[PDB]
């Protein structure tokens, strides 16, 4: 019945999403970035991209995101 | 005409009577048991023999307490008598697996007395770790003997809770919701969901243990590329559900008791209590390793245990709240059956709050194996499911049998009870914290004090058993016969008289919607 | 003549009236409790450690004649 | 050692077990405060002639039921997890010593350099010298530096033992076929008994666990002796 | 009012504070002087004497709020009782003192205690609070 | 089947003493066996 | 509906009310639910 | 094969007060007094062999 | 609850006579265990 | 509001054929309040009792008045002051005047 | 009419609390039990070696 299904809802469901935002937001602090290192398998640009300068990736992060030549 | 009647069953009430006086049979020798330990611990040195005699008292106290006294009276005694009067049904589902169910429980004891009396017996501990309990540190009969009662008692409680789920589900009123049951009900219902998903690990487990001592396997011998700690793991998944499963039907004869001699119709939230067991119920099942906190698992483990457990505190809060709230504006009765409950509620809470200390790895590296754990397992089992079972038997002792007892006298055992199991279990908080190992036959002298009051305590708690022996003997011969019960509008068990006929809802009662 | 009394509500206003105390007792306990054992503990252990000498309490602990090793 | 009559834990001898006091302290006034209430509030319940016994409206109560639980429970947890993390960070240990549980007794490795082994038995209470306490000394005592991090390392050869020392909070379960690690620093020179916290048979209550915390040279000299 | 056990299923009388008019009378049968009393009530009830209204009282109900409500002795029998109980007890760990415990270890000799007692002092066993932080070590005395 | 106080149960109640002597038997039975079971252990 | 001269009624006096009210409903005159009034009626 | 369900509906329902472990006739009599008794024999002599193996 | 008055009433010596048989029933036996333990 | 829920009980108790069911049913539901009745609720069920020839019912109210009050020794002997008139004109006695309180 | 404990509630108060502090105390003093005590405040340490 609805009257199940709204008790999930609120007494299991929620709550989880609760605890979850609650365990998310005391691990949600900025990590360390790591040394850069030109690895040839990452950073790939075999063609330029079709917006900005052309070696910006679409949701772009100057903090966590090098370019092929190491971070901004 | 007995033997139809008494090992032919097919009745829910007269199967339930075969519980209670199992149990109460049951609960004589675990009690022994019990004054056993604490004699040889009543003073410094060594009275029986070494920790193979003494750990094998410990062991068969704890299998006793367990599986032959609490689960068969809560469940087997309780359930069968209340749960199809609570909801107007017949009978059970099936009233013929139900005498199995109960059947079984003769044998299990007798496997378990076997297992003490040949060779040395299972000095093992109830959780029966390898490698002490293999055939080589363990050769012999006594621990097979003890897999095979557990077996039967796991057969027993399984049949069990597939006909209580099957009757509260499929037998009630057809205009009566799930929302619609008395509490007890729920408390048996979702008990009855954990021994079917918890039993059948165990029952894999203790397998396991018993082909790497007959067979040659080595689920948990290393030279195989077994593991000891894979056996923990098993038994524990089983385990904590099993403590829940000890407390939950004592929940909803609380639930109950204070309902009515608080001279009320109903519990305060009534939802939030289904919410609550229903919480308890699965949070029971994802938190097994906090037994397991001194093996060496990765500390992120150790977090989520420590974090899952403590979150348990949380329903069982809103339950304790709901029964003060209870009690709040009501006529009170201060009956002995409310003594119980109002004990319980004191008591299981302080259990409870130790309970979530050990939650804590950090601090259960230094309490874990002490005292400290046997304090806090003793205030939620001595002082929470027994005053449950205490209250739940001094209310419907009149609705079983027709006849009361003497309230002075039972107020009398309420009061020796209550000074005995405080002497025995408040101390052994100090000698945990102070270092006091568990399965001990002896103790540096530094712990002498808090061990002989505790001892002194287990005396006190032994003449409120011979006490109650007593009662229920004088309540027999005198033969006082129940006239009126009140709040029958708010409790159905009682609407069909005391006792009610061997046949009850032969019609069944009308609701509409 | 007797003055109409308040009729309505007593067990409400008791229940108010004595949870607002328990609450102020909690409070009152647990600056107690802070002054006579949390931080009682943390002075005893920050004053024993400040000034020790682990080779002196060895010294004394030797010449006692406690260690198998000294 | 515990003393007689003591109610609490041994004092500290590590900083962790310092660290545990603190963190006992705290909770024990939570769980005395909880336990006050929850029997202040029966006692309110049952004091008074007045009664309402007409159906209760739950849903708000039930909020303050929850959450402020959920707040205590925080409190809690975030020391509890400090302290466990802190346990568990990396320390660059000077020594490792390997302990192995047997029925019924302690045997000691220190093979950082040279193979030094040996057991270690309960003294029986008819040999105790004057002075010596029953069920807690042994013949052979662990002997370690002081103000160093010590890796103990903890198996057995036959049934589960388990390896405790309260008052630098230890307890590392001793599993055959399995090397687990623990970190001992010890604050301060003395003795330092423990007790076998795994059920292992006849003789569980009688294979005790001495730590002798001494100088650097003295135990250099102690190790060169015992080989 | 004789009640019996097979009556369980009809409306019954009940004393309770929180239910002051139950479903029946407390006497159902009336003598003639009782239908009199009854016939009379339907007039002025100025016109029935103290003792006709507390007869009508008594036939509707047994016992009044002050009699249901009553204070009782029992918690006398309860607590000396139960005195009695543990008393008893004390009885039971006497004879097991007397004769199922042997004697303690020698180490609880008042001798062995006091230089026990001197060796935890010289290994300063818990120095912080709980045992050689309450020697004096400068005057060789307990603080 | 016999219906009622004292009917409903497997042990007559008909007489306080017989019944005393059955409680006696039945409960002490339970609570000797454990010590029984010792001295079986202890006489090995 | 009986069979007999008295039957159970339980009154879910409320749609969702968790409490049933239980009495014996008697053959004669029509009885009322001593929570909510409602009246039932035994029709042997 | 041919349906007798009819006539051993009319077997199991006939008015004669017996249980339904014993309504089919004399067979369901032996095969219970076999069953009991191997059962009752068998527990006996399971009390027999724990009283041998409770001795060295 | 209300009940009738005892059908079969049970005198202060009556109850003096159960108790003491039913105490006598849990002490005697483990007595005589506890106190032969030596000889065992 | 106060105003409202003494009204409706009033009106409850005032209704001319009121029967011994219904006089029940109100005491026996009004008692369950965190309240002692008004007055005027008392007087209106006083006058059913009146009408349903009930003398019993009547002093068995006065009674749960002071049991509803509790420790609150004022309230009963406040009600009674104010029933005076009604008393007087029903001919009803107090449980007092008639030794109920013994 | 006085019930049982009209009648006896005040001699099974005495008699019991007399009773049960006689024989407690009788158990904890005079039968040789070893409470072992703190040598706090208690104890004259003894030279051991
Ligand atoms: C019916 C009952 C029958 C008999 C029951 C047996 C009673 C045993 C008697 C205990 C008396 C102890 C004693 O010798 O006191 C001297 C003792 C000497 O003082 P101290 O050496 O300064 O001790 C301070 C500690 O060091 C303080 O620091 P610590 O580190 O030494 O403290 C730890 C200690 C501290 O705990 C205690 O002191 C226990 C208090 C319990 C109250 C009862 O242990 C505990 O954690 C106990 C755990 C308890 C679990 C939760 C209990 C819930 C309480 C219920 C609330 C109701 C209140 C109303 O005085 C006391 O504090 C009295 C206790
Ligand atoms: C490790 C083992 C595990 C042990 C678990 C123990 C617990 C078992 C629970 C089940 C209890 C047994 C009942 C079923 C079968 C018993 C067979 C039998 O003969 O019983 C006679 C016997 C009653 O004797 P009665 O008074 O002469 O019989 C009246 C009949 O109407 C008169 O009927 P009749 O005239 O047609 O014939 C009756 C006749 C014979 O009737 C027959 O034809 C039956 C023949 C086959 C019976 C097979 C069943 C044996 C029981 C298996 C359970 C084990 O009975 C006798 O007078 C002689 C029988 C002697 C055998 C006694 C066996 C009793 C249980 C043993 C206790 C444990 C011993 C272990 C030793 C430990 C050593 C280390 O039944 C009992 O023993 C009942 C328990 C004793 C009374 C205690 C009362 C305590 C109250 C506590 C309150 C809790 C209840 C709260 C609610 C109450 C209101 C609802
Ligand atoms: C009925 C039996 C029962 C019950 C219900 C419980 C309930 C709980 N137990 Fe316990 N337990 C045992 C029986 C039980 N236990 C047994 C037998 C063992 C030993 C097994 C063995 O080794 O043999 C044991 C061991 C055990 C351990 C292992 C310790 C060790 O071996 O080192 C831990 C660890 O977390 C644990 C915790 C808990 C907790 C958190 C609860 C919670 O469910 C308690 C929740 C209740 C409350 C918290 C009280 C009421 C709540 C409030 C008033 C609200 C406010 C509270 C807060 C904000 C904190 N218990
Ligand atoms: C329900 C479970 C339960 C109960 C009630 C008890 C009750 C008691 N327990 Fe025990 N105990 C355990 C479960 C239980 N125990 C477990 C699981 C262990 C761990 C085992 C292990 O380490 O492997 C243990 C361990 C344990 C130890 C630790 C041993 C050690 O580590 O060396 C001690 C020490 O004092 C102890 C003592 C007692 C005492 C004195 C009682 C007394 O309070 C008992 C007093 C008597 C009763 C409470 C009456 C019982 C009877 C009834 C209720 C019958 C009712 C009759 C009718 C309703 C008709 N028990
Ligand atoms: C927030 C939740 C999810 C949002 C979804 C995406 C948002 C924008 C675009 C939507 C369309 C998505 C579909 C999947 C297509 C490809 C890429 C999308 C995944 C994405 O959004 O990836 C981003 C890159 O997007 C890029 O390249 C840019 C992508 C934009 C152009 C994509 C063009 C390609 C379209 C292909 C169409 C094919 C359709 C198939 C039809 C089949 C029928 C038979 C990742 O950002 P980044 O900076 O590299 O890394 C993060 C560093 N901080
Ligand atoms: C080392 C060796 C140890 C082994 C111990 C063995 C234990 C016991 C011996 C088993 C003897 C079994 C005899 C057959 C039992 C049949 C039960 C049955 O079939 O029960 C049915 C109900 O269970 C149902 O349906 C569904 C459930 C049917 C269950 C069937 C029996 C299971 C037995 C073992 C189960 C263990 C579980 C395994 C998982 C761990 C029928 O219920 P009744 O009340 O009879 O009738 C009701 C009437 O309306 C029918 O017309
Ligand atoms: C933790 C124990 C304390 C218990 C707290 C319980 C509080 C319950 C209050 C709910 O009951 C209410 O009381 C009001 C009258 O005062 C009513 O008007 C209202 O309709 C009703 O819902
Ligand atoms: C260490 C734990 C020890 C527990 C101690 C147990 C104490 C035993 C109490 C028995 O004493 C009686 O208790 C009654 C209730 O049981 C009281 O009823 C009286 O008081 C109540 C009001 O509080 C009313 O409900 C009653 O109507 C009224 O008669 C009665 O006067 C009193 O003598
Ligand atoms: C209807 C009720 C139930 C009927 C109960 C029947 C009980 C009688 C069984 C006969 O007893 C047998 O005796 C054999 C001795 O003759 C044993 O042989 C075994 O033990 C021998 C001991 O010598 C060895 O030869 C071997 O282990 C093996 O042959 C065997 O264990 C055992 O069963
Ligand atoms: C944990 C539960 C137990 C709690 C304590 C039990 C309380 C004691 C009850 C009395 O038990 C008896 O004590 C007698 C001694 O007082 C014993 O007689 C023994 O001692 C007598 C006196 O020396 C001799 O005359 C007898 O022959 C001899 O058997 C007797 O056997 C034993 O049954
Ligand atoms: C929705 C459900 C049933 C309501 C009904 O149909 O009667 C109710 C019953 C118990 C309720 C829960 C309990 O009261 C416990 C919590 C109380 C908080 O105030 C909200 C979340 C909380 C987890 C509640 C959510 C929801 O209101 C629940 C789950
Ligand atoms: C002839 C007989 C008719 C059954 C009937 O209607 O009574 C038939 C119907 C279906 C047959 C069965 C099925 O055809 C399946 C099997 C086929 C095999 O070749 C023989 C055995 C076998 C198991 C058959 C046995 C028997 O001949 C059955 C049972
Ligand atoms: C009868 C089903 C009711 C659902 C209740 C949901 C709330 C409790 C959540 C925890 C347990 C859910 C397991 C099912
Ligand atoms: Cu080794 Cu216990
Ligand atoms: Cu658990
Ligand atoms: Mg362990
Ligand atoms: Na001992
Ligand atoms: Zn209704």
């Amino acid at each position: 019945g609805a009257r199940t299904w709204r008790f999930l809802t609120f007494g299991l469901a929620l709550p989880s999403v609760a605890l979850c935002t609650l365990n998310s937001w005391l691990h949600s602090g900025h990590r360390e970035r790591p040394a850069f290192i030109p690895y040839h398998h990452l950073r790939i640009r075999t063609k330029p991209f079709s917006w900005g300068d052309g070696n910006h990736t679409f949701f772009h992060n100057p903090r966590v995101n090098p370019l092929p030549t190491g971070y901004e | 005409m007995f033997i139809n009647r008494w090992l032919f069953s097919t009745n829910h009430k007269d199967i339930g009577t075969l519980y209670l006086l199992f149990g109460a049979w049951a609960g004589m020798v675990g009690t022994a048991l019990s004054l056993l330990i604490r004699a040889e611990l009543g003073q410094p040195g060594t009275l029986l023999g070494d920790d193979q005699i003494y750990n094998v008292v410990v062991t068969a106290h704890a299998f006793v307490m367990i599986f032959f006294m609490v689960m068969p009276i809560m469940i087997g005694g309780f359930g069968n008598w209340l749960v199809p009067l609570m909801i107007g049904a017949p009978d059970m589902a099936f009233p013929r697996m139900n005498n199995m169910s109960f059947w079984l429980l003769p044998p299990s004891f007798l496997l378990l007395l076997a297992s003490s009396m040949v060779e040395a017996g299972a000095g093992t501990g109830w959780t029966v770790y390898p490698p002490l309990a293999g055939n080589l540190a363990h050769a012999g009969a006594s621990v097979d003997l003890t897999i095979f009662s557990l077996h039967l008692a796991g057969v027993s409680s399984i049949l069990g809770a597939i006909n209580f789920i099957t009757t509260i589900i499929n037998m009630k009123p057809p205009a009566m919701s799930q929302y619609q049951t008395p509490l007890f009900v729920w408390s048996v219902m979702i008990t009855a969901v954990l021994l079917l998903l918890s039993l059948p690990v165990l029952a894999a487990g203790i397998t396991m243990l018993l082909t790497d001592r007959n067979l040659n396997t080595t689920f948990f011998d290393p030279a195989g590329g077994g593991d000891p700690i894979l056996y923990q793991h098993l038994f524990w998944f089983f385990g904590h559900p099993e403590v829940y499963i000890l407390i939950l039907p004592g929940f909803g004869m609380i639930s109950h008791i204070v309902t009515y001699y608080s001279g009320k119709k109903e519990p305060f939230g009534y939802m939030g209590m289904v919410w609550a067991m229903m919480s308890i119920g699965f949070l029971g099942f994802i938190v097994w390793a906090h037994h397991m906190f001194t093996v060496g698992m990765d500390v992120d483990t150790r977090a989520y245990f420590t974090s899952a457990t403590m979150i348990i505190a949380i329903p069982t809060g809103v339950k304790v709240f709901s029964w003060l709230a209870t009690l709040h504006g009501g006529n009170i009765k201060w009956s002995p059956a409310m003594m119980w409950a109002l004990g319980f509620i004191f008591l299981f809470t302080v259990g409870g709050l130790t309970g979530i200390v050990l939650a804590n790895s950090s601090l259960d590296i230094v309490l874990h194996d002490t005292y400290y754990v046997v304090a806090h397992f003793h205030y939620v089992l001595s002082m929470g499911a027994v005053f449950a079972i205490m209250g739940g038997f001094v209310h419907w002792f009149p609705l079983f049998s027709g006849y009361t007892l003497n309230d002075t006298w039972a107020k009398i055992h309420f009061a020796i009870m209550f000074v005995g199991v405080n002497m025995t279990f408040f101390p052994q908080h100090f000698l945990g914290l102070s270092g006091m190992p568990r399965r001990y036959s002896d103790y540096p002298d530094a712990y002498t004090m808090w061990n002989t009051i505790s001892s002194m305590g287990s005396f006190i708690s032994l003449t409120a058993v011979m006490l109650m022996v007593f009662i229920i003997w004088e309540a027999f011969a005198s033969k006082r016969e129940v006239l009126t019960v009140d709040l029958t509008t708010t409790n159905l068990e009682w609407l069909n008289g005391c006792p009610p006929p061997y046949h009850t809802f032969e019609e069944p009662t009308y609701v509409n919607l | 003549a007797l003055a109409k009394p308040q009729m309505r509500g007593l067990l409400a206003r008791r229940l108010r009236f004595h949870i607002v105390g328990a609450f102020m007792v909690s409070l009152g306990f647990a600056t107690f409790y802070k002054f006579a054992v949390a931080e009682k503990r943390k002075k005893a252990y920050a004053d024993f450690y400040r000034n020790y000498d682990s080779m002196k309490d060895f010294e004394e602990m030797r010449k006692a004649g406690i260690f198998q090793s000294a | 050692m515990a003393y007689p009559m003591q109610l609490g834990f041994q004092d500290a001898t590590s900083p962790i077990m310092e660290e545990l006091l603190h963190f006992h302290d705290h909770t024990l006034m939570i769980v005395f405060l909880i336990s006050s209430l929850v029997l202040y509030i029966i006692s309110l319940m049952l004091t008074t002639k007045l009664t309402h016994t007409s159906t209760m409206d739950a849903q708000e109560v039930e909020t303050i039921w929850t959450i402020l639980p959920a707040i205590i429970l925080i409190l809690i947890a975030l020391p509890s997890l400090r302290i466990l993390y802190m346990m568990d960070e990396i320390n660059n240990p000077s020594l490792t010593v390997k302990t192995m549980g047997h029925q019924w007794y302690w045997s000691y490795e220190y093979t950082d350099y040279e193979d030094l082994s040996f057991d270690s038995y309960m003294i029986p209470t008819s040999e105790l010298k004057p002075g010596e306490l029953r069920l807690l000394e042994v013949d052979n005592r662990v002997v370690l530096p002081m103000e160093m991090t010590i890796r103990m390392l903890v198996s057995s050869e036959d049934v589960l033992h388990s390896w405790a020392v309260p008052s630098l909070g230890l307890k590392t379960d001793a599993i055959p076929g399995r090397l687990n690690q623990t970190t001992l620093m010890s604050s301060r020179p003395g003795l330092y008994y423990g007790q076998c916290s795994e059920i292992c048979g006849s003789n569980h209550s009688f294979m005790p666990i001495v730590l002798e915390l001494v100088p650097l040279k003295y135990f250099e000299k102690w190790s060169a002796s015992m080989l | 009012s004789v009640v019996k056990s097979e009556d369980y299923a009809l409306p019954s009388y009940v004393d309770r504070r929180d239910y002051p008019l139950p479903d029946v009378a407390h006497v159902k049968n009336l003598s003639a002087s009782q239908k009199a009393l009854k016939e009379k009530e339907k007039a002025s009830w100025s016109s029935l004497s103290i003792d006709e209204k507390v007869e009508l009282y008594r036939l509707k109900f047994k016992e009044s709020f002050a009699e249901m409500n009553r204070s009782t002795n029992e918690w006398k029998t309860v607590v000396g009782a139960a005195m009695f109980f543990i008393g008893f007890t004390a009885l039971l760990l006497i004879w097991e003192k007397h004769y199922v415990y042997g004697p303690i270890p020698h180490t609880f000799e008042e001798e062995w205690v006091a230089k026990q007692t001197k060796r935890m002092l010289d290994m300063k066993v818990a120095p912080i609070q709980g045992f050689s932080a309450k020697w004096d070590y400068d005057k060789n005395e307990w603080k | 089947y016999e219906e009622g106080p004292g009917k409903n149960i497997p042990f007559s109640v008909e007489n306080k003493w017989r019944l005393l002597a059955m409680m006696t038997l039945f409960f002490g039975s339970g609570f000797a066996a454990p010590f029984f079971i010792v001295r079986h252990q202890l006489l090995k | 509906p009986s069979i007999t001269n008295k039957r159970i009624v339980g009154c879910i006096c409320e749609e969702d009310n968790s409490t049933v009210i239980w009495f014996w409903l008697h053959k004669g005159e029509a009885q009322r639910c001593p929570s909510c009034g409602t009246h039932y009626k035994l029709v042997p | 094969f041919e349906n007798r369900v009819a006539e051993k509906q009319k077997l199991f329902q006939e008015d004669n007060g017996l249980p339904v472990h014993l309504k089919g006739g004399a067979t369901d009599n032996i095969l219970y007094r076999v069953t009991m008794t191997l059962c009752l024999g068998g527990t006996l002599y399971s009390l027999y062999c724990l009283g041998w193996a409770s001795f060295p | 609850i209300t009940a009738k008055p005892a059908k079969t009433p049970t005198s202060p010596k009556e109850q003096a006579i159960g108790l003491s048989v039913t105490f006598l029933s849990f002490l005697l036996p483990a007595g005589w265990v506890l106190y032969h333990l030596d000889n065992y | 509001t106060d105003e409202e829920f003494d009204a409706r009980w009033v009106t409850y108790f005032n209704k001319p054929d009121i029967d011994a069911w219904e006089l029940r049913k109100g005491m026996n539901t009004l008692v369950g309040y965190d309240l002692v009745p008004e007055p005027k609720i008392i007087d209106a069920a006083l006058r059913a009792c009146r009408r349903l020839n009930d003398f019993a019912s009547a002093v068995r109210i006065l009674e749960v008045v002071k049991d509803k009050a509790g420790p609150h020794k004022e309230i009963y002997p406040y009600v009674i002051q104010e029933l005076r008139p009604t008393l007087n004109e029903l001919g009803i006695s107090t449980p007092e005047e008639l030794g109920l309180d013994k | 009419a006085p019930d049982f404990h009209d009648k006896y509630g005040n001699a099974v108060l005495a008699s019991g609390a007399t009773f049960c502090v006689a024989v407690w105390v009788y158990m904890a003093t005079q039968i040789g039990i070893e409470w072992n005590p703190s040598p706090v405040g208690r104890v004259t340490p003894k030279e051991w070696r």
